[PDB]
């Protein structure tokens, strides 16, 4: 069986031919007080020729705009140390620490989508005086813990049994690991802004951290080895797909300060020029 | 074409110099349907005791005035039976009709922007800090935008150019809005439906939208024209529903 | 098994690929979809909305509302020019932080017509007429009303309707221009002049101001996605 | 065998492709890159009374 | 052979994948299926069965049957409250080790209505009436019968039928609540009061006890599987 | 040829609208003495609105509940030693040593399914004073011995010929090995609890070990090498599929003691609180 | 070629997938994750005489 | 998954191969085609055009 | 399933092959090596009046 699926191409409007006019129709006179934006084209104000326009608005749809991978977290962890908390990495899941993807997401109030997640892991040797040894390939474990699950205390804790938590095992020299996640929220859509509190007495925690609660990630080395110490760095990449967004907002002007708040320092509207009439001259012999 | 009349409950507003009416995103308020509900108990619908125009207190537009904002709900929690139905239930839901009035003579000048911002989350004047609710809202009294950068603790960073949200104030036209240009009209009207990511919500914990009034062209006049020019707001809830009746909460 | 041969590109991570991948949560049951008002389907819907242009971006006014007002007054000021700027919707300081500018800075190429709306915010007793002119590239910017009248222009008469639209039509040798405009893809300039002057009776303020809004027409489009230069950090947790 | 055949993105002035779904969950499918709808009037014309654009806005 | 290209995710072990694999015992012939009574097809069938709630979980009674009995007696005790607890079917000590609680602790999200059945276990000559009340979140718990009567309640009359059901209906702003409940997804409280009091004739014991059973209704469901915090070991062979 | 298979979605019941009532119907009065559980809904006790419920009980079916991989055994073995019994690992097959999967399985009396088995093998270097050598990739052998087969005595025993036993050969740096096993029991279903003996005189061995008898696993290094000693650890993961279960039971309250018995230490029913009326106050200014 | 096409798990308010079996034993097939039946009355109502729920339980 | 076996020639780069490859710019919209005069379809069209021969190629 | 079958390049004096497209963009397809058109008169005979070749060129 084969099924033919049709794809409607969507191009921009053609401009029509127009001639001289002398009448009572005033397309160029409006009133912005109504909250309405004028729908006037060049053919209403000047004389125009007919043009057949073949341009398409395909790369500005929301799906093509948001469906690319971006880094959201980077972290380090060791194979040998004297701290036992630096032997594994762990963090809470969100998209608020890297400013590019998070400014791109905050153009809208609410978003809903599935996700594709990729990891990029690299290792390196720690600076020691005596070098020289052959080491077998390293293996890494990534575990996702939804809220309420037990938390590892070390790299040999029983919790890495991962009986019900989903985990990834990977070894260096292969393709980067990848998996997809569905839309997981107790609400009908994700919320990027929340003008409210956590306690009914209008106090407690304000803003975004009240609503996310999506678990944690833990990463470790599996070998448990290496008399000479090594160091690994893990980077995580998000890619949304099957997207829907609501209620657009003005883009962020000020620089970000931290991952919890919308706090900012006052910034200008733009940079200056000489005077309200200044023109740069570019046609000179 | 410039005259308009709006009736709700036992209240009516007339106007003789209106521009038009903005319907937020082409959507009128309505009740919750059966294939979108999650709460199971039968809801109450008072329908004329709550859905009527309430008037707040007025502000004075001066020659150097930065602007004002209110938070909705929590500006109507002491208004008649709407406030009482807010105090006894866990979940509420309503749309609104907003009407702003400001009149002046043909020898005055000035221009105001009237805008409704959903989920307007604000920042503190101390960047290593958090806000409190008194700095966000004073009920029926308005908060005041500032003229320069603010300092000190516990106050909201309120210089008008950033609108206290870290954006450019000239882009707020992305939201539902109108203008009051003193030579053209004397009132603005916005009809706002229920906008949230869940079908109902608690009305004390969550501010659904902020109302901002910001003058772009200051007020000016000459020798012996009237100096006192007030601005007045009037709001009416629509399709109001409540769920989860228990004893009255106390703030 | 089946004989196969691996081609170049195997085991690489391309950040704009489109493949299938296994699910880490088999048979998860998602929350039903709710019909929230205000759904967006294309970024061009946002760029077609008017936003206010900071035309008066001179020293000392970058953080006040005065950055948005264009000053005009009564008396004999015909020899004085009202305002002027270049047409660079993603490059010029005048246009770069508006809605249209902010959308264009995510892209490399743009094309289409541009709408500028002007609103007079004086008293109801003031009268006047203005000339709004757009000149195509190839010459220097006009220095007088006589030069400016030779390009594409409109004469605005102030009255009961408060707003007048100047439409800049797409006149270009290429199908697209660069968002990072150079001398090769220049687009021209816009200027304003007194056509008659402002006349008021006694008892009215003499000075008035004008405001300008920008938006995109229904033949507008962009392409070639890129990262924006307006946001940056020096370390994580920001 | 549950194959979908659809047209490719080309220019203007052999061109179709084939897809098979391998997994049981729809969250595993690839992105929907070929849906192009618009509704700008929701943001640019949100007024109760219609405005003709050749008529005056007021009066 | 056929040209191919490997994507990210190759050669990984995901513990919730669903693939095919070769058999280590080709053509093995399994024992025929027998029709054993009591087959289970869904975990929600177990959560719809009543189980006894340990309402009296105070110091000194955690390992006796007294943990299951609610005490009541005759005389003027109207000002005294009978019992009260929060509605946290997987979090509160009162509900966490029952059948419904044990099933919920394998999941992260729950939704639906909850049934509480009360049985009077006094003599056949004792009479009385009680008020059973559920209050929604948003206020503090009631301190008197007058406050409690304002929420969702039922008046139970003791007679030939021994059991009365209080149904807690799903009243929530979200579709699901967390099994690990916080202040944002709170669900309210339940309280009991004397509506009239207990009356007995001569020759009967004065004190009596009440028991409470919990189960789930036919609109109940859970999602987001996880590991339970109730079982643990310190080494293998356990 | 293509065959269309239909999948019936199963959602929960809708709640119907109900109004006031004054009659002799008493839905809220019951009697628990019968052993019957009341089938009352909110619409029988209060006034309700009509709601269309779209929630599905898909993740609580037995198959989705049990079809995940869990660790069931871990063991160590060397390449060089002075014991010759520590050069290979061996164990008897069951699912009673890791408490998570075994508590999950014991919710039912009888179970029947096929299995998917995965192995995760890692190696490491033994701590010596002089390091530095290059070692070729290591290969490992896993052999399954059904009851009655000969038992290896060393790592060079003839029994690793594996002429009829199934074995796996694997080398480090590749994907983890995996294979599937059918339902292998002389009974019609597996038994998790057995209240009986092995001898007809009501003595001998009591309980679970009477009935399982499913063979052993042996694992060794194939290289037979490494003047500098190494150490490997093997972990085994089970995943049941095509499941059927009977006769549900109450979940285990006490902690496990050993893998043979159901022995326990007496535990409480729950933890305490202040008094039978105690309420935590959360609405305070 | 012995292909099965069935619907994917989606939400509510192109969606099917294809499977081929490669091995001779049915113990090699993937899990049956899309069968949702119920019979709760076996555990909640195991009584000989039917109880109506609007009638008294006794008398 | 499906059992397979790799043949000689795997993972090589032959500079005259003809395979498919993933796009680094998904759904990019190209400029429309213009009808420019003088389109060439085969190199033999150029060799059929006369050109002048340097017959007198002697020193100086 | 959107398969194209076409003839192979052979000699003169079983011979066809199969192709499936895997990607959504046409820029991912393989080269078009089997299109052989010609129009030499554009470069060799670009004159307004036709020249017969058995007649004199002039007169
Ligand atoms: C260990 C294998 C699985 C790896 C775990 C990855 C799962 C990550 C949880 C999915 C969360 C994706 C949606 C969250 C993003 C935020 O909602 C956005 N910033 C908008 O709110
Ligand atoms: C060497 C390659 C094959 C690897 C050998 C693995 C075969 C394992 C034997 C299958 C036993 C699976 C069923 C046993 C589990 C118990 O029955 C459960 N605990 C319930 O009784």
């Amino acid at each position: 069986v084969v099924e033919a699926v049709e794809n409607a191409v969507a191009r921009v409007a053609d401009t029509i031919s127009s001639g001289p006019s002398n009448s009572q129709a005033v397309p160029a006179l409006t009133a912005v007080e109504t909250g309405h934006t004028s729908q006037v084209t060049p053919s209403d104000t000047i004389q125009t020729r007919h043009v057949r326009n073949y341009h398409s608005r395909s790369e500005s749809s929301i799906e093509n705009f948001l469906c690319r991978s971006a880094c959201v977290y980077m972290g380090e962890y060791h194979t040998t140390n004297t701290d036992t908390s630096k032997l594994f990495a762990s963090w809470t899941i969100n998209a608020r620490r890297m400013v590019q993807m998070r400014r791109k997401l905050e153009l809208f109030t609410y978003v809903r989508f599935d996700m594709e997640v990729t990891f990029v892991i690299t290792s390196k040797q720690d600076q020691g005086t005596q070098l020289g040894q052959d080491m077998p390939p390293l293996t890494h474990q990534i575990m996702y813990i939804p809220p309420g699950g037990p938390i590892p205390k070390s790299v040999t804790d029983y919790t890495w049994q991962t009986s019900t938590n989903p985990s990834i095992f990977w070894t260096e020299g292969n393709a980067p690991p990848r998996m997809s996640i569905p839309f997981i929220s107790i609400g009908n859509a994700y919320s990027n802004f929340y003008d409210g509190w956590s306690h009914f007495s209008q106090n407690g925690v304000y803003g975004y951290n009240t609503l996310n609660h999506m678990g944690q990630i833990y990463v470790r080395h599996v070998n448990g080895s290496s008399p000479l110490p090594m160091t690994s760095t893990v980077r995580m990449y998000f890619k949304p797909k099957h997207v829907k967004v609501w209620v657009p907002r003005p883009p962020r002007l000020c620089q970000y300060k931290n991952a919890s708040t919308v706090n900012f320092t006052p910034t200008n509207i733009t940079e200056k020029r000489q005077s309200i009439n200044y023109i740069p001259e570019t046609v000179k012999p | 074409d410039r005259v308009r009349s709006i009736t709700l409950g036992n209240s009516t507003i007339t106007t003789q110099e209106s521009a038009n009416v903005v319907v937020a995103y082409g959507r009128w308020p309505e009740y919750l349907k059966d294939n979108e509900a999650t709460a199971e108990d039968q809801p109450t619908q008072p329908d004329v005791a709550t859905c009527r125009f309430y008037t707040l207190e007025s502000v004075t537009w001066e020659r150097d005035s930065p602007g004002w904002w209110w938070k909705f709900p929590d500006a109507l929690k002491d208004m008649g039976l709407f406030g009482q139905n807010m105090y006894y239930h866990y979940l509420g839901r309503a749309g609104y009709t907003i009407h702003v009035q400001c009149n002046a003579s043909k020898f005055h000048q000035g221009c105001l922007m009237v805008v409704c911002v959903p989920e307007a989350e604000m920042g503190c004047s101390q960047v290593d800090g958090t806000v409190n609710e008194h700095s966000l809202s004073e009920g029926e009294t308005a908060k005041k935008f500032a003229s320069t950068s603010t300092n000190g603790t516990n106050t909201v960073q309120s210089i008008v150019t950033n609108a206290g949200m870290g954006v450019g104030v000239g882009n707020l036209t992305i939201f539902p809005h109108q203008w009051i240009n003193l030579r053209t009209n004397n009132c603005a009207t916005i009809v706002m439906p229920y906008i949230n990511n869940v079908p109902m919500d608690n009305m004390f914990r969550h501010h659904n939208f902020t109302l901002m009034i910001i003058p772009f062209v200051p007020l000016d006049y000459s020798s012996d024209s009237s100096t006192y020019v007030p601005i007045t707001v009037t709001v009416a809830p629509m399709c109001a529903e409540y769920n989860g009746l228990r004893l009255a909460t106390s703030l | 098994g089946l004989p196969v041969m691996n081609t170049p590109g195997s085991n690489q991570f391309l950040t704009s690929d489109d493949f299938q991948s296994p699910s880490a949560m088999p048979q998860f049951d998602v929350t039903p979809e709710l019909n929230i008002p205000g759904e967006v389907q294309n970024l061009m819907e946002i760029a077609e909305v008017d936003s206010v242009v900071p035309v008066n971006n001179v020293e000392g006014k970058l953080d006040t509302m005065e950055i948005y007002r264009i000053p005009v007054q009564s008396g004999n000021h015909q020899s004085s020019q009202v305002f002027g700027f270049q047409v660079q919707p993603g490059l010029d300081n005048v246009f770069k932080h508006t809605l249209l500018g902010e959308i264009l800075n995510y892209y490399a190429h743009w094309s289409g017509s541009i709408k500028l709306t002007f609103v007079f915010c004086g008293s109801a007793m003031a009268t006047g007429k203005f000339l709004l002119a757009y000149a195509p590239p190839g010459a220097n910017a006009p220095k007088s009303r006589k030069d400016a009248m030779l390009g594409t222009h409109i004469i605005w008469d102030v009255g009961l309707q408060s707003s007048c639209v100047l439409c800049i039509p797409w006149i270009s040798q290429t199908h697209y221009r660069l968002v990072q405009q150079d001398e090769y893809t220049s687009a021209g300039n816009v200027t304003c002049w007194y056509q008659t002057g402002i006349v008021v009776p006694a008892g009215t303020p003499t000075s008035c101001s004008i405001m300008c809004f920008v938006s995109a027409c229904n033949d507008f489009s962009v392409r070639l996605l890129k990262d924006t230069p307006f946001i940056e950090q020096s370390a994580l947790l920001q | 065998m549950g194959a979908q055949v659809s047209t490719q993105k080309t220019g203007a002035h052999i061109i179709h492709y084939t897809n098979i779904n391998y997994y049981k969950d729809a969250a595993s499918n690839s992105a929907n890159r070929q849906d192009f709808s618009q509704d700008p009037g929701k943001f640019t014309e949100p007024v109760k009374d219609i405005m003709v654009k050749s008529l005056p806005a007021l009066n």
